[PDB]
DNA sequence: GGCACAGGTTCAGAGCAGGCGTTCCGT
DNA sequence: ACGGAACGCCTGCTCTGAACCTGTGCC
């Protein structure tokens, strides 16, 4: 190593011809055999040297090296060290200052490795070189341009894995070694061994990255993209504060000075950020208290949903600090008067969830502290005082006052003694003592009348709603875990006498049988909603309390008639105001189907004869059912109680699941000879619209616990979901055989959304895929029904099966020969028909359905090509393996161009069908325009030309190209200010198509020009066309118009 | 190019006045860029057609921009002059068509980079004939034919 | 009743205070009624009518009642001191509809009394008004869009360009669009350059709320090519520097260092011209920038030979501009540098150091019509 | 015979790529 | 002596969501 230091120092002296055989020589041989430890002074010996010239040469080879090094590490622990790492930062640190001494050396370097195009980079970048990067966005000079770069190739990263997840021909044909997302992880787990420079490019990188692509509109485009891509930007923000101790006091007031500025748009993944940061470790907040101070004195002026999240984060910050907390509820209470109707809320929610996360410690119900017990209690009681302040206000407040005291009576018990009796207090504001008086409810207190409007004060129903819910979570915990008793039976007696006057109530005492036309009918249907609520809320106690008394039930049987009557009028006056979220509970809604649905002991059965007596409750009962999980579909909360718990949900609705299944399952359509009326309306239908909406939801949603779930609905989960699918096939197939003349086109496409929604879970390689494949195909082949939507879905559900087997380019070419067939032939000279191709092919379903389904199919494929021509032309950029996979490229576009020449004499109808092909011709040739590029740039090197090609642009020229021309030609000869726009419109494509086929013309003539192979010979000369025009139309037209 | 770009098309609301002179500048404009065109035969040189490509491009881009809408306002009102200038027009699209076909069967990257753009604005000036016959409540009276590929002389080839 | 009564028998003291207390002491019921009787007695009295303004900014009511009391102190709004002014238009700001906005955003930038009205209580009235708009601005976004909508309708007012810059500095949201429509009104001539002066006159105590974002704002501008906005971003930096205390004057050579080490021509020459004339205002403020000077020097590779024609002007200028120990330490290890890079033999370090030392020599020799002392240094080096 | 339902059409905005523009080098 | 190539700026392409309306099917 003597020898190498002394010819670097004599080589000091300036030269260039052979001082850079020399360095890169010596360089690449002390990479090949020394020692780690001498690596850094040989790393400074040639960065220094380099400084005279030939930077990148030397720099090029130096990140090959330490990238060959991490892949060696990688393969190895999949010696291993952490002194591996150290090194490391020592080297990297030196180079850096380089790139701070020399700023030309870190232009060159930005520019190389700029990703030109989606192949450019062809995974140049690496751990080393992220670090780079990241040490370069320190200097202040490159920061923005480096950062744009990596957020780039981020983004073009999450596209290639969008589109290699999005179909198994490139998983067949390109590995799967391309990631630049688990770099970045990578990297930041290798940040552990002493890399704190690196630490302020991870944030700044970050917090561009999550301000960057976060959602607005509150992008099936950019999908992956954007919303997966900030989810990084997220993780690494979890992750370095996992890490990097002292970062950890830094970036949260970033986060708080993003938190409470930018109050317009969404900010909902930096609200989960903050959840995630502080529940791992909340002390760091005890830091910032200066920052969470001066952000309580804006939270008369933030989002609800932001202060939700704020407060639960900030509880055990609240735990410690008294004056902080004292601090806190002066800034609530101040609030409470403040006009804005956001800072309202937000200032009831605050006071709801503090007094929830404070447990009073004497005899408390275990969990879902502080030592001065008494001092909890009295703050308690001086809170709940204050929400007796609250509790008279405007509605929205009302609201949500109500739906948290069940959620505070769970987390906090003994305020429930206080809380009843507030409600009670309430209750006593609207219930009369008398039983002989008929109302249990005053319409004029109940409503906010004013001034040339009418709103709602407080809602009644809601009121018995928590009651209900209090009362029976009591009756359930407290006493069986057991002066003032009485008021708890008092309840019950009224919530009886509330029970026992309704019932004997009529439409006469509250004035119905009323719109937005006058106050009146407003005030009218805001009564009829609250008496329909209250109605069914009366329902949930009295199912509650009954325990299966024939009395009871009878009560209830009377009660639901009179709600089923109110919601027939409402719905009479309607023929908006029909959408209501009813409040019966999850828990409930689940019981009750289970009871109606499984029940088998005979005092249970005397009664739910009874009930089931009118199919009108069985519909309402799943219809509550559709209601509660349509909700569910936007968000994880539900409108009854344990609407925060996914677990508890979740394992309540795998109960209605398997409830509603065996109803379908065992029950069919002849079981309930109803009248044409409700046949449409049968419960069966109803419930596979259940079924439909709960299936695309669960996997949605809990994707983790997917095995429980199909475990409990009835081994890997593929042999499992095989009998389900199993089942729902048969009931498909004894569907589709029924009378010819009419079917349930509702309950068949239901049922095929069915499939299509539970065929992603099946695993792709395993048998049951190849059966359902088989069983689609023998569908599709021997069916044919007179309904384009139905045929449409099948088509959905065949392509994306397919698409996930293998390449759909056969099924393309088969199904071109039936389309052909069925529509016929722009000549008619030729006759053409091969209708065993696919008898789901119809002549009155085949032009306007099928062929845009299978146009976007086709262009699918396209995409997937032009993508994977785009990295062969970086590869080629970057520099034989990619024979076989030109091969597999020629055999796609030979096929798609059979399928092209085979529909393209056919005569489809004029309008969007005729535009969508052209714009897929215009696609497929720009494709075609671009393979011949990239076979510039290779052969012109080679000096030579394969025979693959020449075949293809043979058989397109003598399949396609004059084709093309003659149905252009068809298609202006077939015959029929707003109307400027649609005429503008419908201008382009035709001319843009011989523009595509030219651009393809010119890029051959070219390569025949410089690969010595004239292949102009085998395609014809450009046909063009010249308009006419028939005068003696004009002269007709002109005639009668004058 | 320039002076036909310069000039503005007038609005179907502007007087038939204004209207019979700009079609009769359009008419000269267009009978002197026919006699110009015809002139490319007698020196079959590469600069000179290179250039006649570009320029040909430029200049029925121009036109499609500012006076089709000139027809589309003033059709009912001058048909036959709108027909003898579109069947002149016609004569000279035929005459692009033949170079366009004479740039392409000699192989020659300079001549053929400004054909694909010149054919694409030629064709859309088609597409824009047919928009106009559309507007006029006259689609059915359009009609397309093909036309035959004569070399510069004026004779088919195979 | 109650209050009423104590309305019209106490006096004005005690009226003002159940006035401002009257929204704790109200609960939600008697909004509507006690809004219209307090509007009753605003068209009775006029010297209670400012705490009336506050408290129906603060209670509830509905739009079409706050259209009458709109109606009625929008004609007074063009007649009242700079001691009321920063409530009643929080009232205005926090009174107005979806629809409404850009009619009373235009109505209220025409009827300003600061043109007229511009002791400490003024500057201080004056931060209020500031404080009160960045408080309506910051959440209230349709008012915000509003503005900068009504202003490029309007396409002059001081008090409309602070405001331009303090909505540059809250909103991240407005940052390129509001960058991109002051770029627009700058090449439009609109903003002539006597208002930069004057909004530097008369608001610089508030402008260093937000110093910050207007250097950003500079350092944006800088990279535009147009000489308008060059001038206007000059203009911007020599008003900053001369107005603001020691701190902006630091951290605005702080970002000028930058610029110059960028090595952009036009960058490098604005702000080499920037800097001399910096040094022309004020030398005793640069005196402190001992750092930035080194910092300058350090990197001379990227500086062409042209640009460090000039650039040892400033240098030498702002260290014989005065005689002091702060000029002794910034000329000898200065010239101590210069010294040893024309010791190496190197052409390029030797070119450098030439070009640095014959115009230190010039311009420590230079003067109007130098002891011999000075004349002995100046030979011998 | 008209309602309620749905898919089509239209649109304005957001966001970005090639192709012009210019210069340098190969041809 | 001439052209393409390269790369910064810009127009104008492309999608996207939503509102909006007629047409359809049915009571």
């Amino acid at each position: 190593q003597y020898v190498i230091q002394l010819t670097s120092m004599f080589k000091d002296v300036p030269l260039t011809a052979e001082e850079v055989e020399f360095v890169v020589e010596k360089a690449l041989s002390m990479f090949s055999k020394m020692n780690l430890q001498e690596i850094p002074p040989l790393v400074y010996q040639l960065l220094v040297l380099s400084s005279k010239g030939s930077r990148k040469s030397v720099l090029e080879g130096i990140i090959a090296f330490f990238s060959a090094l991490d892949k060696q590490h990688n393969e190895e622990q999949s010696v291993p060290s952490g002194e591996l790492r150290h090194v490391e930062g020592t080297i990297i640190l030196h180079i850096v200052f380089a790139i701070k001494l020399d700023y030309e050396l870190g232009r060159e370097l930005v520019k190389h490795l700029k990703v030109g195009q989606q192949g450019d980079s062809n995974n140049n970048l690496s751990p080393f070189s992220i670090a780079l990067l990241l040490s370069v966005t320190r200097i202040q000079r490159f920061q923005d341009q480096v950062l744009d770069l990596l957020k780039t190739s981020v983004v073009k990263s999450f596209k290639d894995l969008q589109l290699l997840q999005g179909s198994k021909f490139l998983q067949n044909l390109v590995p799967h070694r391309s990631y630049v997302s688990t770099m970045i992880l990578e990297v930041v787990k290798n940040s552990v061994h002493s890399w704190d420079h690196v630490t302020q490019g991870l944030v700044e990188l970050g917090f561009i990255l999550m301000d960057s692509y976060g959602p607005k509109k509150v992008p099936s485009l950019s999908r992956m993209p954007n919303q997966h891509a900030c989810k990084l930007g997220a993780n690494i923000l979890l992750e370095t504060f996992k890490i990097h101790e002292m970062i950890r006091q830094e970036i949260l007031e970033q986060v708080l000075n993003r938190v409470v500025t930018r109050a317009s748009s969404p900010i909902s993944h930096f609200l989960d950020l903050l959840s995630n940061i502080v529940m791992y470790a909340p002390l760091v907040l005890q830091s910032c208290s200066s920052k969470v101070t001066e952000a309580f004195d804006y939270l008369s002026f933030l989002p609800l949903q932001t202060v939700q999240r704020l407060l639960k984060a900030v509880q055990p910050l609240l735990k410690v600090s008294m004056s902080m907390r004292d601090c806190l509820i002066l800034v609530l209470r101040k609030a409470m008067f403040a006009n804005q109707l956001d800072a309202r809320k937000s200032a009831v929610a605050g006071f709801l969830l503090l007094l929830k996360n404070f447990k009073v410690l004497g005899s408390l119900s275990s969990s879902q502290s502080h030592y001065n017990s008494v001092a909890n209690e009295t703050f308690c009681l001086e809170i709940m005082d204050s929400l007796r302040r609250c509790l008279s206000q405007q509605a929205d407040v009302r609201l949500m006052l109500y739906e948290g005291f069940y959620d505070v009576l769970r987390r906090n018990s003994q305020l429930a003694n206080s809380v009843m009796q507030t409600l009670l207090s309430q209750l006593k504001q609207f219930y009369e003592p008398k039983p002989d008086l008929l109302p249990p409810l005053k319409l004029e207190a109940c409503i906010l009348t004013q001034g040339d409007k009418i709103s709602l004060q407080e809602p009644l129903d809601y009121l018995l709603c928590c009651i209900q819910h209090c009362l029976a979570w009591y009756k359930n915990t407290v006493i069986p875990l057991q002066e003032e008793e009485a008021f708890y039976e008092d309840l019950d007696d009224i919530l009886e006498s509330i029970t026992n006057r309704m019932i004997k109530s009529e439409l006469e005492d509250f004035e119905l049988d009323f719109s937005q036309s006058t106050s009146i009918g407003i005030k009218n249907n805001i009564c009829a909603f609250l008496v329909m609520g209250v109605c069914e809320v009366l329902i949930e106690y009295n199912f509650s309390i009954s325990s299966f008394s024939k009395n009871r039930f009878e009560d209830i049987l009377s009660l639901f008639m009179c709600y089923k009557k109110l919601s027939d009028i409402l719905n009479e006056k309607a023929g908006a105001n029909k959408t209501s979220d009813s409040l019966l509970s999850m828990k409930f809604v689940s019981s009750l189907l289970t009871a109606l649905f499984r029940d088998s002991i005979q005092s249970h059965q005397e009664s739910l004869s009874v009930l089931r007596s009118s199919n009108e409750f069985m519909r309402y009962a799943v219809n509550v059912a559709l209601q509660k999980v349509q909700q569910l579909k936007e968000t994880g909360h539900v409108s009854g109680p344990d609407g925060q718990n996914p677990e508890k949900i979740f394992q309540n609705l795998c109960d209605i699941t398997r409830v509603l299944l065996w109803r379908y399952t065992s029950i069919p359509t002849s079981v309930e000879e109803s009248g044409k009326k409700e046949k449409g309306k049968s419960i069966s239908l109803l419930c596979l619209e259940g079924l439909q909406k709960i299936f695309s939801a669960v996997q949605q949603f809990y994707q983790p616990k997917i095995q429980q779930f199909l475990r409990a609905l009835d081994v890997s989960v593929t042999q499992r979901t095989a009998f389900q699918i199993r089942q729902f096939q048969r009931s498909l197939l004894n569907l589709l055989s029924s009378q010819e003349e009419d079917f349930n086109s509702k309950e068949a496409l239901l049922l095929v959304t069915v499939l299509t929604s539970l065929s992603k879970l099946l695993e792709p390689s395993s048998p049951q895929f190849v059966q359902m494949l088989s069983w689609t195909s023998k569908i599709c082949k021997e069916n044919s029904r007179e309904d384009a939507l139905f045929c449409k879905s099948l088509m959905n559900l065949l392509f994306s099966l397919h698409v996930s087997y293998k390449s759909p380019v056969i099924l393309l070419r088969d199904l071109s020969q039936d389309i052909h067939g069925h529509l016929g032939d722009i000549d008619q000279d030729v006759e053409v028909e091969k209708t065993n191709h696919f008898a789901i092919v119809n002549l009155r379903t085949a032009a306007p359905t099928v062929c845009l389904l299978v146009l976007s199919q086709a262009e699918k494929v396209l995409e997937e090509v032009d993508w994977l021509i785009t990295k062969l032309k970086g590869q080629v950029s970057q520099e034989l393996p990619n024979q076989p996979v030109e091969k597999a490229i020629i055999m796609q576009l030979g096929t798609l161009l059979t399928f092209f020449h085979e529909l393209v004499q056919t005569a489809l109808p004029s309008g969007s069908c005729v535009d969508t092909l052209l714009k897929d011709l215009c696609k497929m040739y720009t494709t075609l325009t671009a393979l011949v590029r990239y076979y510039l740039q290779v052969c012109q090197s080679s000096g030579g030309i394969p025979k693959n090609m020449e075949k293809l642009v043979k058989l397109s020229g003598s399949h396609l190209t004059p084709l093309c021309y003659s149905f252009i030609s068809y298609v202006q000869n077939k015959s029929k200010a707003t109307a400027m726009a649609r005429v503008l419109r419908e201008t382009k494509p035709i001319p843009n198509l011989i523009f595509a086929i030219e651009q393809y013309e010119k890029f051959l003539i070219h390569l025949s020009k410089k690969s010595k192979v004239n292949l102009m010979q085998h395609m014809k000369l450009s046909t063009s066309r010249d308009f006419k025009i028939k005068g003696n139309i004009l002269d007709m037209v002109l005639r009668e118009d004058g | 190019e320039k002076t036909v770009k310069k000039i503005e098309p007038g609005t179907a609301a502007d007087s038939q006045q204004i209207h019979e002179e700009k079609l009769l500048y359009w008419n000269m404009a267009v009978r002197d860029f026919s006699i110009l065109i015809n002139l490319i035969k007698v020196f079959d040189s590469h600069p000179v057609l290179h250039v006649c490509l570009k320029y040909g491009r430029l200049f029925v881009e121009a036109f499609l921009k500012q006076c089709m809408p000139l027809l589309d306002f003033s059709f009912r009102k001058h048909r036959e002059d709108v027909l003898s200038l579109l069947e002149t027009f016609q004569l000279d699209t035929r005459l692009l068509h033949h170079l366009c076909g004479h740039s392409k069967i000699h192989q020659d990257t300079r001549l053929t980079q400004h054909v694909p753009l010149l054919k694409k604005t030629l064709e859309l000036l088609v597409c824009r004939v047919k928009a106009m016959l559309t507007l006029n409540n006259c689609r059915e009276a359009f009609w397309l034919g093909n036309l035959k590929n004569r070399d510069l002389q004026g004779e088919e080839i195979k | 009743t109650k209050i009423m009564q104590l309305i019209s028998i106490a006096p004005e003291n005690l009226q003002h205070d159940i006035i401002t207390s009257l929204p704790e002491i109200l609960g939600d019921s008697q909004h509507a009624d006690v809004g219209k009787e307090l509007s009753d007695l605003l068209i009775e009295n006029t010297s209670l009518t400012v705490p009336i303004l506050d408290v129906l900014s603060s209670l509830r009511l509905d739009p079409n009642f706050l259209l009458k009391v709109r109606q009625l102190v929008m004609d007074k709004l063009s007649s009242i001191r700079l001691e009321d002014l920063p409530v009643i238009i929080k009232f205005i700001l926090h009174s107005v509809t979806a629809m409404d906005t850009l009619e009373v955003i235009s109505e209220l930038r025409e009827k300003l009394d600061l043109q007229h009205c511009v002791e400490s209580s003024g500057q201080s009235c004056i931060i209020l008004l500031f404080d009160v708009i960045k408080s309506a601005i910051r959440y209230e976004k349709t008012i915000s869009e509003a503005w900068i909508k009504a202003i490029e309708n309007t396409a002059h007012k001081v008090f409309d360009l602070v405001m331009l810059f303090i909505i540059y500095s809250t909103n991240t949201q407005t940052k390129k669009y509001i960058d991109r429509v002051l770029r627009n009104k700058i090449r439009s001539g609109c903003i002539q350059e006597q208002l930069l002066q004057s909004t530097f006159s008369v608001h610089y105590l508030v402008l260093k709320d937000m110093c910050s974002s207007i250097l950003s704002l500079a350092q944006s501008l800088l990279h535009s090519l147009d000489q308008s906005i060059i001038s206007f971003g000059s203009l911007l930096y020599k008003y900053a520097f001369k107005f603001f205390d020691t701190y902006c004057q630091q951290e605005v050579v702080g970002a000028l260092v930058t610029h110059i080490c960028s090595g952009n021509e036009a960058e490098v020459d604005t702000a080499l011209d920037v800097l001399l004339e910096l040094v022309v205002l004020n030398p005793s403020a640069m005196m402190m920038n001992a750092v930035f000077v080194k910092g300058i020097l350090d990197y001379l590779d990227n500086i062409s030979p042209q640009q460090i024609r000039k650039l040892f002007y400033v240098l030498s200028t702002l260290a014989f501009s005065k005689q002091n120990e702060a000029s002794s330490h910034i000329q000898d290890d200065m010239h101590l540098v210069i010294r040893k890079q024309l010791s190496s033999t190197v052409f390029k370090y030797k070119l450098i150091g030439i070009i640095g030392a014959v115009t230190m020599a010039g311009i420590m020799a230079a003067d109007r019509s130098l002891s011999d002392e000075q004349c002995t240094q100046v030979t011998s080096l």
